[PDB]
């Protein structure tokens, strides 16, 4: 749908669009900008469009998760100036903590 | 090349070798040393196109004791004085030793293990958030294939050892790794008794003058670090280092890279390496070695020794063409759960990663689907945190010292010994080359550095390899000058 | 009953019998013809056109199913008018298309 | 009854290691179809090691000129394909096909 556009996206349009619906959104596509419109700029800008904006759409998909699940911490020591009485210690994460 | 394909035979025995015909015998007068024709009036790389000039021989070292020539110090000389040598130490069972063989000559390796591989760049924090689909992967492949994976690297061995023997996998699979690595420590300890320490001079104490492994400047064909170079300051402090990337001396490096400032087209002589896993993280110390130097000499042990003797030459690394494997790796589908519901094992169910329903075409979910993987959300999207660490492009570099202080004379510092090795690249396993459900020349292409990887069944997935190029290949290891 | 006929079935006929029955259609009659209305014609056109007929017999035979099933999707490379940006992975098809 | 099948052709035996070859057949039957291919693969290896590389005469290679089976003029009786021709035709392009 978005292919005919000088980089229209400019890493907004997909923090709009779940990032489940595109990949099949592009399948029913036919063929791209019949004029160059972009491509005059690298395609790599509009690859480091797409590749910086699916991140978001991923993590507004994401965001639903972190109440689904227990908020992650660190896994190194990360001497703190509290660590006293109280060595810090790792967490490998292997659990299950979506809570059922 | 076509024209006198010349150093190449290399099948003569001792009695041909030495015939009154060969129009190399001519060339043989120091053990210690290789003679051969040359262009004159050059001293460095200089272009990549080789200038005019009238032939001239010039002086090289011959390092090893494996150097040699084969019809001078043939195959049974060298695998009987192994005997010798390893007598009574570890030797790996049957069972191992089938395992990492099968897994060697199976061209059923998945793919999406190779990306996972590359995708991670060595990181301890890309790992540490990504454990479950490790297991989960490596798993479904061993339980069902009898097929370890996962021995395209030495940090990811160290990362799986060190923290996935505890139960998290069968007890044999991971007797597996365990056994590997303990052999190259084996290998590692045999070399204390070869050695007479004590004698430190130009900061190459005994354990390192004797041995390549042992050195350090003289690094791995692949890495992800910047060990190597920090422990090279510490040497090549009088044997005149040479740098060289991708055009530039200089190098410089960050701590840690962003998602944001991608420019997948760098031209500067740039390098990263993944984090400071603890201490500061920002321009008070630019640059923290990852580990000790015990990390290193036993880092490329494993390369030039193990992996070979493995692959029994069917090896050939490929540098990766990440363009089109950070764009594919965010194409997930992670269904939710409802807040009441509990979460599906089986592929029965409509929420479970893959069932019939979630398959979506052009969607990083295919993979699973072809190598018949198990995944959950829990384990799959875990992995977009690629945020915080990104490895951008692997690339070449020519590195170069002059020899040790055991051949230091007045006419052999004008014979340095020249070290070309990818960065972030990836060594690779037998190549398959005939299938279709993926595109060949997207992911990687081949790029030989060690005449040990220098296959050539690994060749035609270049664009245009046409036949009429592939003919030479199959006898000489083609590496970019 | 397309069989005292010169070809008559044609792929005009046959094609809107079931797939189920017709095996006891065909394996029913005995009669063969004494000047030949259904021979006249070779056998290699009678055949023929019986391939494609029982092939379009059965072909409609899912026709209904496909709103009970998977379409097929593409298996190989197959370089999509939008390759670009998107590399075009092809699917194993190996599961099953049993979803209710 | 433990036993392999489709070993009557060969594109049954290469598309099975590339295609069906992560799991969906039991190890013990899969195995089979791997080391048959391993066995061609080693048949192939003995022959370079059998031959000097480098002294190809008019094109065709070494192997082309020690062995009957890599001389890509010879024929395996079952043509599938029509590429075995087209090789035919882009090799013999001086021996009077």
């Amino acid at each position: 749908r978005v292919v005919f556009d000088p980089s229209n996206p400019t890493t907004f349009s997909v923090e709009a669009i779940a990032a489940y619906t595109p990949v099949a959104l592009i399948r029913l596509l036919n063929a791209s900008g019949p004029l160059q419109p972009g491509h005059r700029v690298d395609i790599a800008d509009a690859r480091s469009i797409y590749t910086v904006g699916a991140a978001a759409s991923a993590a507004r998909a994401r965001a639903n998760h972190n109440a689904n699940t227990i908020r992650r911490t660190a896994m190194f020591a990360e001497t703190d100036p509290m660590t006293w009485l109280r060595p810090t210690v790792g967490l490998k994460r292997t659990f299950n903590p979506r809570i059922i | 090349m076509p024209h006198h394909p010349h150093w190449v035979n290399e099948h003569l025995t001792i009695l041909q070798f030495i015939a009154p015909s060969n129009p190399r015998l001519r060339f043989e007068l120091n053990p210690a040393f290789d003679f051969f024709v040359a262009p004159g009036d050059v001293d460095l790389p200089g272009p990549q196109r080789p200038p005019e000039a009238m032939p001239t021989v010039n002086a090289t070292l011959r390092i090893i004791n494996g150097n040699i020539p084969v019809p001078l110090c043939p195959i049974s000389f060298r695998d009987c004085r192994g005997t010798q040598l390893g007598l009574g130490r570890h030797t790996m069972t049957p069972a191992t030793i089938k395992a990492v063989k099968d897994t060697f000559e199976d061209r059923a390796y998945p793919t999406i293990f190779y990306m996972l591989e590359a995708v991670i760049h060595g990181n301890e924090r890309n790992f540490c958030a990504l454990l479950r689909l490790l297991t989960q992967c490596i798993r479904g492949y061993w339980e069902q294939s009898h097929r370890v994976a996962f021995v395209n690297n030495f940090h990811m061995l160290m990362y799986i050892t060190t923290y996935l023997g505890n139960g998290e996998l069968p007890e044999v699979c991971i007797n597996i790794y365990r056994d590997l690595l303990q052999h190259v420590r084996a290998l590692r300890q045999t070399i204390t008794d070869f050695t007479i320490q004590g004698e430190g001079h130009n900061g190459e104490t005994s354990e390192a003058l004797n041995n390549i492994l042992t050195d350090d400047t003289f690094i791995a064909p692949i890495l992800w670090d910047c060990d190597a170079l920090i422990y090279r300051d510490e040497a090549a402090r009088d044997r005149l280092p040479a740098i060289r990337v991708s055009g530039r001396n200089g190098y410089q490096a960050l701590h840690f890279v962003d998602m944001a400032g991608h420019n997948f087209q760098r031209r500067d002589n740039v390098l990263i390496h993944g984090r400071p896993v603890r201490g500061d993280t920002g321009q008070g110390i630019p640059i923290t070695p990852h580990h000790d130097r015990e990390w290193g000499i036993l880092s490329k042990i494993y390369y030039y020794i193990v992996i070979p003797a493995f692959s029994r030459g069917s090896c050939c690394t490929m540098g990766v063409r990440y363009d089109r494997l950070y764009p594919a790796l965010q194409a997930v589908i992670v269904p939710e759960i409802p807040a009441d519901e509990e979460a599906p094992t089986t592929p029965e169910d409509p929420r479970h990663p893959l069932h019939a329903h979630q398959l979506v075409p052009n969607s990083l979910n295919v993979y699973f689907h072809n190598a018949h993987l198990t995944v959950d959300g829990d384990a799959l999207l875990t992995l977009q945190e690629l945020m915080g660490d990104m490895a951008e492009r692997t690339t070449a570099i020519l590195v170069s010292s002059a020899p040790d202080a055991g051949a230091a004379t007045a006419t052999t510092r004008n014979m340095r010994i020249y070290d070309g090795a990818l960065y972030h690249g990836l060594i690779m396993m037998a190549y398959q080359a005939y299938d279709e459900t993926i595109a060949t020349g997207t992911f990687f292409y081949p790029v030989p550095v060690n005449p040990l990887f220098a296959c050539p069944e690994h060749l035609a997935s270049l664009r245009g390899m046409t036949n009429a190029r592939r003919v030479l290949a199959k006898m000489v290891p083609p590496i970019p000058p």
